[PDB]
RNA sequence: CGUAAAGCGCACGCAGGCGGUUUGUUAAGUCAGAUGUGAAAUCCCCGGGCUCAACCUGGGAACUGCAUCUGAUACUGGCAAGCUUGAGUCUCGUAGAGGGGGGUAGAAUUCCAGGUGUAGCGGUGAAAUGCGUAGAGAUCUGGAGGAAUACCGGUGGCGAAGGCGGCCCCCUGGACGAAGACUGACGCUCAGGUGCGAAAGCGUGGGGAGCAAACAGGAUUAGAUACCCUGGUAGUCCACGCCGUAAACGAUGUCGACUUGGAGGUUGUGCCCUUGAGGCGUGGCUUCCGGAGCUAACGCGUUAAGUCGACCGCCUGGGGAGUA
């Protein structure tokens, strides 16, 4: 049943009573998630999750925090899948019309990084607008094309997240994330107990969604 | 001070709903159950149940049906500070008809529906829906 | 707020044994008790306004409670304010 | 009715209102039916007559009411007998600036007396008035007197509110906890009524160090009936009796039931190799923060300003006036 090795609970107090039922803990001044009841969420989880990725999946790995970004942009990004792994620029699901821009400016760019003007006008424009290139492309990266419009949402941290998770409610878009112990659940549609934090719980599930939406009908 | 218990039921019920609370218990009453009795059988319960002999318990078995609280709603309308009584003809019917009235007559106590038919009237004990 | 061998005492001469101690005669007499040592206490002092708020309650409580017992038995009511010397 | 008009300064309680839970009885409240009555006109519905209309008229409908009779008994009221959780009584303890009385301690101030010692001290923004050559201030020693209790001391504790801080004894009120034992709805609220009620203020007597309305002097100012300075009387202290008001405020009436959380403070108590200065529970009170919810908003938020009930008090534009 459990797969889930050692990311177990985690999180003291700042438990938010709404997370009382996915609870079971109280280890050493901390809870312990019901283990027992978040695979149950894994099915319904990846399910509808797939079950729409075969529909065609277009996701957002939303997930940031110098202690994971990168291990967000992987296989996470790689497939049938976007993701923002650094400070998710707020209103830019809310307000893509504008945005949409801050994209033209990313390509029209490096589209012009090994070709269009380049190394010429100045030594000064050089790196002084490759910081214009390499600030757009953290946190404007997994955006790139949007193809097919924002579909569905995984996000690591519910609440770490605030901002992301409100803009999908507000747009009417699944919005799947995990939520610790602390964090506020009912943002979230298809919720998932246990660790946000934890270099794991992450990579595990993670990995574990790379791996539903990356193969759902051949 | 426990003056009015009636009120309490009604109560208990509105704020344990409110509380998205499974259950809900209380001091019983022969008065208390009868109405028990129709908050169920019109529905706005699950089951209710008394567990006790010297000092028994009313247990009421709240419902839930999209995500809301089926009860939407449960005010009393007489009290011990001003009693109120209708005729049949006098009767009042809660949200146009959806959702009901409590009254008790000289045949028990019974909704507005059921009254009304039963062609009598009495307390108008709360109103529901 | 009077003794225990005194309190004792006294449910032992109104009820119907020691333990039958939340008796209405036994509760007024036990009062009935503390009001009058107590008039003693007031009878010097006299500005002890604090101490006399608990006095008054002592004997507004006894009020009722030998309110009710009137109510409930008469017959047990009157032997009892002869007994215990008031109600001129 | 927190901050806009509005919670009585606080309490106790008569009348009055309201009242847990069970069975029987009653049939007053309540409900049902029947009968009678509810004048005609008017109103309203359908018509009819004046050339139309207003107007006139037929017939209905309606008059929501009242009474009489007969029934129904769930609720309320009455009578009866109970019940135990509401409320009391009982037992051993606990914490406390809760009250009343009496006793007592040290530190300082002022004063009185004396040693040493000598021209200043004191005060301000700066000054002066004041004080010192009859020796001041400074310092040391002895004494008198009154007033308040540093450190502890703390969003600490007690009380109904007012408000209560040295130490000790005596008298005394309330609150809380742990066991079970007793009474058995004895309860909640409360107009009228009664009690209490900071400071100031009044009356007779005391008492008087420091402080200080008034008043006097010195200054500042354009003026200075002030703020500052040097003085200082009522008063501030005690007993007895008055007065009855405060932003007497949490500007939030009392009682009860219900409703996610988080970190403390304080005070009981059960359990754990007491084997840790603790470990896990379980009551009372208290502070901060915050969820729903509530709010005009600020904010409140299990100590409600949320959700409901019982009763009381109070508001109805500003000024006039809490005046006549
Ligand atoms: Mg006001
Ligand atoms: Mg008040
Ligand atoms: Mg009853
Ligand atoms: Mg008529
Ligand atoms: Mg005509
Ligand atoms: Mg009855
Ligand atoms: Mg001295
Ligand atoms: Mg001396
Ligand atoms: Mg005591
Ligand atoms: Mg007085
Ligand atoms: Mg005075
Ligand atoms: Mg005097
Ligand atoms: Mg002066
Ligand atoms: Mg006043
Ligand atoms: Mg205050
Ligand atoms: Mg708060
Ligand atoms: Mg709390
Ligand atoms: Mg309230
Ligand atoms: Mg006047």
């Amino acid at each position: 049943m459990l797969k889930a090795g050692v990311h177990f609970g985690h999180q003291t107090r700042y438990w938010n009573p709404k997370m009382k039922p996915f609870i079971f803990g109280a280890r050493n001044k901390v809870h312990i998630i019901n283990l027992e009841k978040t695979v149950p969420m894994f099915n319904e989880a990846l399910a509808e999750l797939n079950k729409i990725a075969s529909r065609k999946g277009k996701i957002l790995f939303v997930g940031t925090k110098r202690a994971a970004s990168e291990a967000v942009k992987d296989a996470a990004l790689s497939c049938d899948q976007f993701f923002v792994n650094h400070r998710w620029l707020g209103g830019m699901l809310t307000n893509w019309k504008t945005v949409r821009q801050s994209i033209k400016r990313l390509k029209d760019l490096e589209t012009q990084s090994q070709d269009g003007t380049f190394d010429k006008l100045t030594k000064k424009e050089a790196l002084m607008r490759t910081r214009e290139l390499e600030k757009l492309e953290n946190s404007l990266g997994g955006i790139k094309d949007m193809g097919g419009l924002p579909d569905a949402l995984f996000v690591i941290d519910a609440d770490h997240e605030h901002i992301a998770i409100k803009e999908a409610n507000n747009l009417g878009i699944p919005v799947f994330a995990i939520v610790d112990t602390n964090s506020d659940p009912d943002g979230v549609d298809f919720v998932i107990p246990g660790n946000d934090d934890a270099i794991r719980a992450v990579t595990l599930y993670l990995g574990a969604v790379a791996a539903t939406v990356r193969e759902g009908r051949s | 001070s426990m003056q009015d218990p009636i009120a309490d039921m009604l109560t208990r019920i509105r704020n344990g709903q409110a509380a998205n609370k499974a259950a809900v218990t209380m001091p019983s009453s022969k008065l208390k159950v009868a109405i028990a009795n129709v908050l169920k059988e019109e529905g706005f319960i699950e089951d209710f149940k008394v567990e006790g002999d010297t000092k028994p318990e009313l247990e009421l078995t709240l419902k839930y049906f999209q995500g809301k609280a089926v009860v939407e709603s449960i005010q009393r309308v007489s009290r011990p500070g001003l009693r109120i009584y209708k005729r049949k003809d006098e009767l009042p019917k809660v949200m146009a008809g959806l959702g009901i009235a409590v009254v008790s007559t000289s045949k028990g106590v019974m909704t507005d529906r059921a009254a009304r038919q039963a062609g009598l009237g009495g307390e108008i004990i709360c109103y529901v829906a | 707020s009077l003794s225990t061998e005194a309190t004792a005492k006294i449910v032992s001469e109104f009820g119907r044994d020691a333990n039958d101690t939340g008796s209405t005669e036994v509760q007024v007499a036990l009062l009935t008790a503390q009001i009058n040592h107590l008039q003693g206490h007031f009878a010097e002092h006299k500005k002890d306004h604090h101490s006399r708020r608990g006095l008054l309650r002592m004997v507004s409580q006894r009020r009722k409670l030998l309110d009710y017992l009137k109510r409930k038995d008469v017959a047990r009511y009157t032997q009892l304010i002869e007994r215990l010397g008031l109600r001129r």
